């Protein structure tokens, strides 16, 4: 049953939890970062 | 213009929403390093 398949699936969907997660944290400012003065930079 | 990109409330929420169940699957499944 390859158990360490199972284990592999576990690390890999850590990393891309981070990665997922870390622009999640990013959208949120940028949601804040359009309330004060505008948004500056229309990118 | 209209091709614009905007962030809504509601579109952020489901963003989390999906990431934590990812989450769970992820203590879930490890917390049955020995059941499973």
């Amino acid at each position: 049953g390859s158990p360490e398949e199972r284990e592999r699936m576990i690390k890999q969907l850590k990393e891309e939890l981070r990665l997922e997660e870390a622009k999640l944290v990013l959208l949120k400012k940028l949601r804040q970062s359009q309330i004060q003065k505008e948004a500056t930079a229309q990118k | 213009g209209s091709k614009a990109f905007i962030v809504t409330d509601e579109d952020i929420r489901k963003q989390e929403e999906r990431v934590q169940q990812v989450r769970k699957k992820l203590e879930e499944a490890l917390m049955a390093d020995i059941l499973s």
